[PDB]
Parts: structure tokens; sequence; C-alpha cells
């Protein structure tokens, strides 16, 4: 009832090192890279010559300054990166306010997508 | 480069975690192009007995500061330093075929590189500097940090690639970040040491290329050499990287002159705040002589 080698992930690896072979009831774990948030098991098992579903890392998402100024928005305190599940809250720029089809101003990030409000002239 | 001016260089390893590898750094890369430049009948095949002696104390000596997470700092205490962490595994893989290199200490030392110290965006970040900024060479107070810390750390990575790549899978996919990263911001750089290291680094991915190429090629001093006003030593350092970069891309007509810059140098190594340009410069000549017809 043998495994073979565990599968690879997308931003992160195995915290041993890998085997041609292992044993049934064997498991390895993964670790995602800085800032990725693993979502699944982070330890998988082999069970019948087969591993359990390994585990994603989620994306964190980038900060644009350029998209901020675009949209007329700011930070209200002051991290160019979000986890997944970490939230970033804006403000409109002075004299501008939000627009009526606008994402929230505390907005949160979720494997890579991040909504920006979008702030119009007064 | 005449192995009796490089005698010198043949040395005991002392010190912590950092001074370690001060020391070990000169024998290692002495070796190294004392065997490809076939010094060693005439300097005395007696005496690299002794040397393979030395780098395997240094060797030794290095992984009483391997921390559990397999990452290095000066003292078992101290938070872990990227760059020496980096260094440790640049040195060691260039000495795989000196001594005997534990794969797990090689490894891990990469594993932990890139699981820890990579940010989304693929740079590399130092949280715990050296002390001994001396041996950090030309990344010393660089204000184009992020990109020089980011090809250096990404030149270890692909110096340990070979070695590392079937465990450690994640390498791949990290060594490519780095690039993008560096790729997308090469064409702002304009420091030549900065030119010159990520430069190289992007050459190993065969991604120096286009305008990229141009500007490192046409950032050269007389077509012989990179550098920046200030300590000499960077300037050597820089060049050599540009001398690796140059062998990477085959363009054997540009060489000749950066060689013979090198040369006329007459740089052999050793002294205070030496540790890169002794490593470079005998890593790139060294490199130049296996390829060159
Ligand atoms: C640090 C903190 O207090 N976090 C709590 C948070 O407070 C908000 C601001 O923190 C964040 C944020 O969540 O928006 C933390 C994020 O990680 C940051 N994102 C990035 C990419 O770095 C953001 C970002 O810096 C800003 O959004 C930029 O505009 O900030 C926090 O900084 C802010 O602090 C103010 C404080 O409110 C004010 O009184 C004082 O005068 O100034 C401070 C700043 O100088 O407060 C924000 C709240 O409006 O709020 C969340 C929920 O709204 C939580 O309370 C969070 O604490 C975590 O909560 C978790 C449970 O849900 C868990 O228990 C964690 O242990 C808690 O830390």
């Amino acid at each position: 009832g043998k495994c073979g080698p565990p599968p690879p992930i997308d931003n992160g690896d195995i915290t041993s090192f890998p085997l041609s072979v292992y044993a049934p009831a064997s498991s390895v774990e993964y670790q995602c890279q800085n800032l990725y948030q693993l979502e699944g098991n982070k330890r998988i098992t082999c069970r019948n010559g087969q591993w359990s579903e390994p585990p994603k890392c989620l994306h964190p998402c980038v900060i644009s300054r350029e998209i901020m100024e675009n949209y007329n928005i700011a930070l209200r305190w002051t991290k160019l990166y979000s986890r997944t599940g970490e939230s970033v809250e804006f403000v409109c720029k002075r004299g501008y306010r939000l627009s009526s089809r606008s994402h929230t101003l505390r907005t949160t990030c979720w494997d890579g997508k991040l909504e920006y409000p979008t702030c119009a002239k007064r | 480069r005449d192995a009796e001016r490089l005698k010198h260089l043949i040395v005991t390893p002392s010190g912590a975690g950092e001074q370690n590898m001060i020391g070990m750094t000169p024998t290692v890369i002495a070796v190294h192009y004392l065997d490809e430049t076939e010094q060693w009948e005439k300097f005395g095949l007696e005496k690299r007995q002794g040397a393979l002696e030395l780098i395997k104390k240094g060797y030794t000596q290095q992984l009483a500061f391997r921390q559990p997470s397999s990452a290095f700092a000066a003292f078992v205490k101290r938070a872990p330093s990227t760059w020496l962490t980096a260094y440790v595994v640049k040195v060691f893989s260039l000495a795989v075929n000196l001594i005997a290199i534990d794969s797990q200490v090689l490894c891990g030392a990469v594993k932990w590189l890139i699981l820890e110290k990579q940010k989304p965006d693929g740079v590399f970040q130092e949280d715990a500097p050296v002390i001994h900024q001396e041996m950090i060479g030309g990344l010393r107070n660089n204000n184009e940090k992020d990109m020089a810390l980011t090809a250096f750390v990404l030149i270890s990575l692909q110096e340990a690639k070979d070695i590392c790549e079937e465990q450690v899978n994640s390498l791949p996919g990290s060594i490519t970040k780095a690039g993008d990263f560096l790729e997308a911001n090469y064409m702002n750089l304009q420091r030549s040491y900065t030119v010159a290291i990520a430069g190289y680094a992007l050459a190993q991915m065969g991604r120096l290329k286009g305008p990229l190429l141009n500007k490192f090629l046409t950032t050269a001093k007389d077509k012989n050499r990179w550098e920046d006003p200030g300590k000499q030593l960077y300037n050597v350092e820089a060049t050599s990287y540009a001398l690796l970069a140059l062998l990477q891309l085959k363009d054997f007509d540009f060489v000749p002159p950066v060689v013979r810059w090198l040369n006329e140098q007459r740089y052999y190594g050793g002294g205070y705040g030496s540790t890169q340009a002794t490593f470079m410069v005998f890593q790139a000549l060294a490199q130049y002589q296996k390829d060159a017809p």
C-alpha cells in the first residue's frame, strides 16, 4: 500500500526532504511561503497507496499606490502586502467622496483579489 | 595570476558564524582557482592536501552556527541573517567538489531562504544584518538594496540548483519569482554594482536580453569594467560579476578587455573587507579559464 512522492504545491514546500517511496500511514507537512495562507490540512497521509488532498497557498495582495492615486484614495493609517483574510482601510482624499457603486473603504484581501474603493470629486 | 602571489589566501579559519566564513572564503576560492588553472604541480601538489583540510575545518566550524531552522547567524542566539545564510550557500556550493558537503545543510539553508525570507513580489529581505558589514562587499550601504540583495540571494539559489532542485521543489518557482522582480526593475537601476550583480543573476536564467542586455553592456566604462565612485574593491567585485554574466551569455567578443582590466588590477585578495572581491574575482577568472578557447 505504499505511496510515491508527495505532490508539489505553488508557493510552498514540505517541511521534510522528499522520498521516492513512503510507507502506509506515513505523513508529511507543507508550509507556504511568507504571507501566503495555507488552506486545507497541512498534513497529508498515505492511505491505500494514495496521498490525501494537499493544501493550497492562498495569495496575498499587493497594495498599489498607482491605483490608489487613480481612484482618489489613501491609506487611513500607515505595508505593501496584505495576507489573505487581512484587511486594509482606505479614506477618500480630501474633496472627494465615495462613488455610488463603490466598494467599502475597509476591504479585505482574498487569495490575491483586493477590491479598491473609488472616490469621486465632490 | 600566479600561485605564489596567492599563497597567503591559504589560511586557518576562526571566529564565530561570520568571521569563520571570512576566513573560509579565501582558501576555498584559492583551491578552486588553482585547480582550474592547474597550477598545483609547480606550486607544490603536497600543499593541496593541507588546503582541503583547512576547508573541511571551515565547513565543520561553520556547522556550530547552523540554527535549528537551517539558517546561520554570527551566534546561535542572534536572529538569522538572510545575507549570511545565502553566503554560506554560495560558498558551500562552490566547495561541493572539494570536500563532502551535507546536502541537508545546504538545501536546508536554501529552503529556509525560500519559505521565510522571500516576499510575494520575489524580493529577498534581510531582517538581521550581519555585524561585520565589511564582508558583504558592494552591497554595503547600497540604496538599491532590494535589487542588490535579491540578486545576491538569487545567485546563491542558482548556484545551489543542481544540488538541491530535487530535494527542494519550491526552488525553481522561487528562482523565477526573484527573476521577475529583477527583470521588472532592472532598467531603472543607476549603480553599476547593482547592474552587474543583477545582470549575472538574470543571465543565469537566460533573462538578460534585449534592452536589459544592452543596459548591462552599455553601463561598462570603456567596454572593460563596471565601476562606481567609491571603494575600488566594490568595482573589482562588480566587474567580476559582469564577467560571469558575459560568460553565461557566451559573448566571448566582449570578454577579453574585461579580463585584461581585472588582470591589470593585480588584485591578489585577502585584506580588510575583501571577502566579496576575493571570492568573486577568482570565481570569475576561474570560470573564464574553464570556458575560454
Ligand atoms: C493592529 C490592530 O489593532 N488590528 C485590529 C484592526 O485595527 C485596524 C488597523 O489594523 C489593520 C487593519 O486591520 O486594518 C491591521 C492590518 O494588518 C493592516 N494591513 C496591512 C496590509 O498592513 C492595516 C493597515 O495598516 C491599515 O488598514 C492602513 O490604512 O491595519 C489598525 O492599524 C488601526 O489602528 C489605529 C487605531 O484604531 C486608532 O485608535 C489609533 O489612534 O491609531 C491606530 C493606527 O495608528 O485600527 C483599525 C481598526 O479600525 O481592526 C480589526 C477589525 O476591525 C481587528 O480589531 C484587528 O485586531 C485583530 O483582530 C483579530 C480578530 O478579528 C485577532 O484577534 C488579532 O489578534 C487582532 O490583532
